[PDB]
């Protein structure tokens, strides 16, 4: 996600409808290694995205991708103080989630 | 009556300058490995009257004065060698437009290491040798960085902390931050890379003394600070000001001059490290040459991406030597110097990350800024891109740094996978491409795979919220 | 004469677009130039290329993989080197249309005498736009062709050829083609170099 040409909105988006095509740098395959624990959190195993050449980068969002933009719902915004962003160029960019979990419920 | 002090004779002839103190030394220079000078070494003692003892030899005195062996090395298959030989050959002056009079190599990897010189300084009966000085120029960058990501791993600093704290005067010194000055977001002009005024006495007169932080003082900013990346020396002149200050807050006082050199040679082991206060160099060196050229022609080698635009062709007919040079023009960026087994040591203590965190050794591998995109002219230039790391150059898998100082290229890469450190030194201003394109050239001869893009790691933080629940109420 | 680069290989699925890897580059050549005595040193080098090895199978429903450069071939001794670079390895072919480029041909390079040779031909591009190699008699070796591939909507799509050549220096590998999950091939490996000396 390119984060000038999206706000994020912690209220009133719920959708992928919500989010401008032009925020979009690339989108993922589908998460493996999905997990629970007794903690609340969840895990994924690293996420790639292949090939990469948008614009610069400055966040990312996981969202339930229900194929259709109405239902689409959107799970969490991440970024980071010190991963601020990432510059595209043919590399892929791998996602390398936090080792205890990316998400609580 | 009172000792004066002490004479070291060797052979019968005295080593010593004049007479050491009880507590001083003299070091005996030029003698081969692994053997014994025990029989050959005396001492005498001598009185303020001028009176002297016999020379006790060191075997009467018991002293085991034995040269260490030399320290044995895999090198290299044959094949790899020859092969490396016929590249650097390419870069030298007998090959049509190739104005360089000599060249250093340095290769380590995993499958062994590889250490050789090529041509002469233009010396009458003296090619090249391993033991000789060179400027490290720019790479003393790698150097500098590193120690101010130490004080930060120390806490003694924070990435968010503003320049105008460790310095005063400073234009936007409110907006630049460490973070900032570490990823060359840093909006100040550069006196060498951006004044052509500066430039031509920079050439014309490399020994006049220069005041660049005066010099920044009165520059205006090119950008708003942490909008754009840009090639600085002024940051790492800045560096050099937040050190200094942590000596006076935390250490004991040293200038950048005095620490840089300290922590360097006392932590690795680089004892030819040093940064001049002379206009030349610890002796023996190599001599640094240019071939006169027209002021457009020396801010095509002084500019950013000089290493791209390398086809400037050399047409002019007169040279000039290079080797006196002050200090002052470079500041923390450009003023290391030191011989080439040190210079791959010091790659491989960054490759190691020395004076590091665990945690800062993994975000120095992984944080870049845009340097330059480029169309790759050949098979062996790289992938597209280069960026500005936390203390490198990064192109493909290797970090590194590439430089000069007035008549040197040296260039120092290594391998984030490997572990491989390859070094590259030029005698002439000429070759600031050539010696590059000889890096390229031999890191695609041992590894062509790391020669390619490197993946972009993203660390997401974790999504947290509060456990926020209410109470009902029973009546 | 240089050894020519092995060819790439293209992505294998049952679904979306799937690209050629790209061909390997031929090898450079140095023609038959004398040398004396006087300029030769007291000893030799005749480094011979080895051929670039072609790029595996996918070993799934996934992108392929790149070849590996011929070996350089090199002649030197005391003021005099003579070297003929081996053919670059032909790229990957992936998901995008980009992907599968063909490798450069190998660049010649001499110090100490004036003699003349020639850089190797090009290797062809897969990608979203398949293509044979260039062809070269000039003593000097041709590329390998790009791999075909299939579309996501529709059928496949055919690759290029290999380039005809009369030098000794290697020609590069053919890349090969983006595939089903179950199909594809190992790409064409580079040809050795070569090397001739004569005494007199």
């Amino acid at each position: 996600i390119d984060a000038d040409d999206y706000t994020v909105n912690l209220t009133s988006h719920t959708t992928l409808a919500n989010i401008p095509s032009g925020a979009i740098i690339a989108v993922s395959e589908s998460l493996t290694g999905k997990s629970v624990t007794s903690a609340g959190w969840v895990k994924a195993d690293p996420t790639v995205f292949p090939e990469v050449t948008g614009d610069t980068g400055e966040a990312v969002i996981v969202y339930k991708h229900t194929g259709t933009a109405s239902t689409s719902t959107l799970l969490s915004y991440h970024d980071s103080p010190t991963y601020q962003f990432v510059i595209p160029n043919g590399s892929d960019i791998r996602v390398i989630w936090p080792t205890d979990g990316f998400i609580r419920f | 009556s009172g000792l004066r002090g002490y004479n070291v004779y060797r052979n019968g002839v005295r080593q010593n300058t004049s007479p050491v103190t009880e507590l001083g030394s003299v070091t005996i220079t030029g003698l081969t490995p692994g053997t014994d000078y025990s029989s050959q070494i005396t001492v005498t003692a001598i009185d303020m009257a001028g009176n002297e003892s016999e020379p006790k030899t060191l075997a009467e005195l018991e002293a085991e004065a034995a040269t260490d062996e030399l320290s044995p090395a895999d090198p290299l298959a044959p094949a790899v060698r020859a092969q490396i030989d016929a590249l650097v050959a390419a870069k030298m002056k007998p090959t049509s437009g190739k104005e360089a009079d000599g060249a250093m190599v340095g290769i380590e990897t995993p499958t062994g290491s590889y250490y050789k010189a090529y041509g002469g300084d233009r010396t009458k009966n003296q090619p090249l040798f391993l033991e000789q000085n060179f400027r490290y120029g720019s790479c003393s960058k790698m150097a500098c960085n590193t120690l101010l990501l130490r004080e930060i791993d120390r806490g003694h600093v924070d990435w968010d902390d503003t320049l105008d704290q460790f310095i005063d005067g400073i234009p936007n010194g409110d907006k630049i931050t460490v973070r900032y000055l570490l990823l060359f977001q840093d909006g100040l002009k550069d006196w060498l890379q951006g004044d052509p005024a500066v430039q031509q006495t920079y050439f014309l007169n490399p020994t006049l003394n220069y005041d660049p932080l005066a010099y920044i003082r009165a520059s205006t900013p090119v950008f708003e600070p942490g909008t754009d990346s840009h090639y600085s020396n002024a940051a790492t002149l800045l560096m050099g000001k937040i050190l200094e200050w942590c000596d006076a807050e935390f250490y004991t006082g040293r200038s950048a001059r005095e620490l840089i050199v300290e922590e360097w040679k006392n932590t690795v082991g680089m004892e030819s490290l040093h940064w001049p206060t002379t206009n030349y160099m610890n002796q023996p060196y190599v001599r640094g040459w240019t071939p006169n050229m027209a002021l457009p022609q020396i801010q095509a080698i002084l500019g950013p991406f000089a290493f791209l635009a390398g086809l400037l062709g050399y047409p002019t007919s007169k040279d000039l030597e290079w080797t006196a040079v002050s200090t002052t023009w470079s500041d923390a960026a450009g003023s290391l110097a030191g011989n080439m087994e040190d210079f791959v040591k010091f790659g491989k203590a960054l490759y190691e990350g020395e004076f590091l965190s665990e945690e800062m050794n993994q975000l120095r591998k992984e944080i870049f800024t845009r340097y330059v995109e480029y169309e790759p002219a050949g098979p062996h230039q790289g992938p597209g891109w280069m960026g500005f790391g936390l203390n490198s150059i990064c192109w493909g898998h290797w970090l590194g740094w590439v430089g000069n100082l007035g008549g040197y290229i040296a260039v120092l890469f290594y391998n984030q996978d490997d572990g491989s450190v390859i070094a590259t030194m030029l005698n002439n201003f000429a070759g600031h491409a050539d010696a590059v394109d000889l890096f390229y050239q031999i890191a695609y001869l041992l590894n062509p795979e790391s020669t390619g893009h490197r993946d972009w790691i993203f660390r997401p933080d974790p999504a947290e919220d509060a456990d926020e629940v209410r109470d009902p109420t029973l009546y | 004469g240089g050894a020519g680069g092995g060819g790439g290989s293209g992505r294998r699925a049952n679904s979306g677009y799937r690209y050629g890897g790209g061909g390997g580059g031929g090898g450079g050549y140095i023609d038959r130039v004398w040398i004396p005595r006087a300029s030769l040193g007291s000893t030799f080098t005749l480094i011979r290329g080895l051929g670039g090895a072609g790029g595996a199978r996918a070993a799934g429903s996934s992108n392929g993989n790149n070849g590996a450069p011929g070996g350089s071939t090199v002649f030197s001794s005391g003021s005099v080197s003579l070297t003929a670079s081996g053919g670059a390895a032909g790229v990957k072919g992936t998901s995008s249309s980009a992907s599968g480029s063909g490798g450069a041909g190998g660049t010649t390079s001499i110090s100490g005498v004036s003699a003349t040779g020639y850089t190797g031909g090009k290797g062809g591009n897969g990608g979203s736009s398949p293509s044979s190699g260039q062809s070269r008699t000039d003593g000097s070796g041709a590329g390998g062709g790009g791999g075909g591939g299939v579309r996501s909507n529709d059928n496949s799509f055919s690759g290029g050829s290999n380039g005809t050549s009369s030098g000794p220096a290697g020609n590069g590998g053919r890349g090969t083609d983006g595939s089903i999950n179950t199909g594809g091939s190992n790409a064409g490996s580079g040809g050795d170099g070569y090397v001739l000396i004569e005494w007199e």
